[PDB]
């Protein structure tokens, strides 16, 4: 099987040094070019750069030249991606991608799985939460504010997995501060506010973890 | 230097439609044209190359064809696996461009959102600030105008919003927004109100509450 397979996610300062693989393995490494690609939060492909394993050739985008240097260490069929000191504006998602020639153009046959590289100066943080409850009917919603926590993600659960019919955990956004927050919400019928309801809140990073009972009032 | 520019941005389709996705290059780039397909999370793959042939174990139903300036790719009877991003990338010359992702959606019956409004809560308001939250619930199709008004004059740039991905069960938004404030702005005024206008609503729907007396 032609596989890629990209090294783990990074959280990382602004001006702090980073460098990022991608092993490739069901083929003649040093026989296909490697192309890296930035996905941004929320946006499309950027073709970066690309190399020739055999040789260690390199391209460039006129934007990313410069910025960033694109390497390959054949002795373990790996190629690598790194910055000399980053930026909050290279947060994204980064693929390694194979070159395959075929109907007289290169093509992106195969890609790693990702990486994704948070950088920020904010510092690792665990989230407040705040109940959403309705001011004092069909269906009545109500939710929990997990709010002033990085780096991402939390994992949000009602009633320790009981309920999961008709919640939505919404994308988390980037506040001003550097910190992410987002809420969480459940339908549930209005003839039941009896149950008792409670959002628990799982922050790995900070290892830490918030149950918070929403109260009908 | 090559500028690729796909059309539509989004569309909805349904299972069985024949979709149709637009590709225009900024100049000439002969038949090297690819097509990849994204789902969300997960890396792009090759669906097509050299503007119209079929990438080894990608199912016919796809199908690209076009050259020079205008490519297109066929989807011919879409299938529930199918909903997804999909980019072209001109390979005529370096840099390699993509263009910026045409995204398939799928189509139902238009649904009005249930709206909800939460003021803060008092544990918020001890550290000083207040969010107040506005949710819309299950509707379609995507576009939504949510407006803030406190003491019924328009809020502006102390708002944010996320929206969810087509929920699997019924394909509808639910949508979020959040206006924050300090704790003393907060305080000073009293009526805080979501406005929130959609195709599924005759008429704009408002939901309010008055700070201190709730
Ligand atoms: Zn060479
Ligand atoms: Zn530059
Ligand atoms: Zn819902
Ligand atoms: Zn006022």
């Amino acid at each position: 099987e032609v596989q890629l397979v990209q090294s783990g996610a990074e959280v990382k300062k602004p001006g702090e040094s980073l460098k990022i693989s991608c092993k490739g393995s069901g083929y003649s490494f040093t026989n296909y070019w490697i192309s890296w690609v930035r996905q941004m939060p929320g946006k499309g492909l950027e073709w970066m750069g690309r190399i020739d394993p055999s040789d260690s050739y390199t391209n460039y985008s006129p934007s990313f030249q410069g910025h960033v240097t694109i390497s390959a260490d054949k002795s373990i069929s790996t190629a690598y991606l790194q910055w000399s000191s980053l930026k909050a504006s290279d947060t994204a998602m980064y693929y390694c991608a194979r070159e395959l020639y075929q109907g007289y153009m290169d093509t992106f046959d195969s890609w790693g799985q990702g990486t994704l590289v948070t950088v920020s100066s904010a510092s690792t943080k665990g989230p407040s939460v705040f109940p959403l409850a309705p001011c004092s009917e069909s269906t009545a919603a109500l939710g929990c504010l997990v709010k002033d926590y990085f780096p991402e993600p939390v994992t949000v659960s009602w009633n320790s997995g009981a309920l999961t019919s008709g919640v939505h955990t919404f994308p988390a956004v980037l506040q001003s501060s550097g910190l992410y927050s987002l809420s969480s919400v459940v339908t549930v019928p209005s003839s039941s506010l009896t149950k008792t309801y409670t959002c628990n809140v799982d922050h790995k990073p900070s290892n830490t973890k918030v149950d918070k009972r929403v109260e009908s009032k | 230097d090559i500028q690729m520019t796909q059309s539509p941005s989004s569309l909805s389709a349904s299972v069985g439609d024949r979709v149709t996705i637009t590709c225009r290059a900024s100049q000439s780039i002969g038949l090297y044209l690819a097509w990849y397909q994204q789902k969300p999370g997960k890396a792009p793959k090759l669906l097509i190359y050299a503007a119209s042939s079929l990438q080894s174990g990608v199912p016919s139903r796809f199908s690209g064809s076009g050259s020079g300036t205008d490519f297109t790719l066929t989807i011919s009877s879409l299938q529930p696996e199918d909903f997804a991003t999909y980019y072209c990338q001109q390979g005529n010359t370096l840099s390699y461009t993509f263009g910026q992702g045409t995204k398939v959606e799928i189509k139902r019956t238009v649904a009005a959102p249930s709206v909800f409004i939460f003021p803060p809560s008092d544990e918020q308001l001890k550290s000083g600030t207040a969010s107040v939250v506005c949710l819309l619930n299950n509707f379609y199709p995507r576009e939504a105008k949510v407006q803030w008004k406190v003491d019924n004059a328009l809020q502006s740039g102390n708002s944010q919003e996320s929206v969810t991905e087509q929920d699997s069960k019924d394909s509808t938004y639910s949508l979020s927004s959040t206006l924050t404030l300090s704790k003393a702005d907060y305080e000073k005024h009293k009526v805080y109100a979501c406005e929130v206008t959609h195709q599924g609503l005759s008429s704009p729907v408002t939901k309010s509450f008055n700070r201190g007396e709730c």
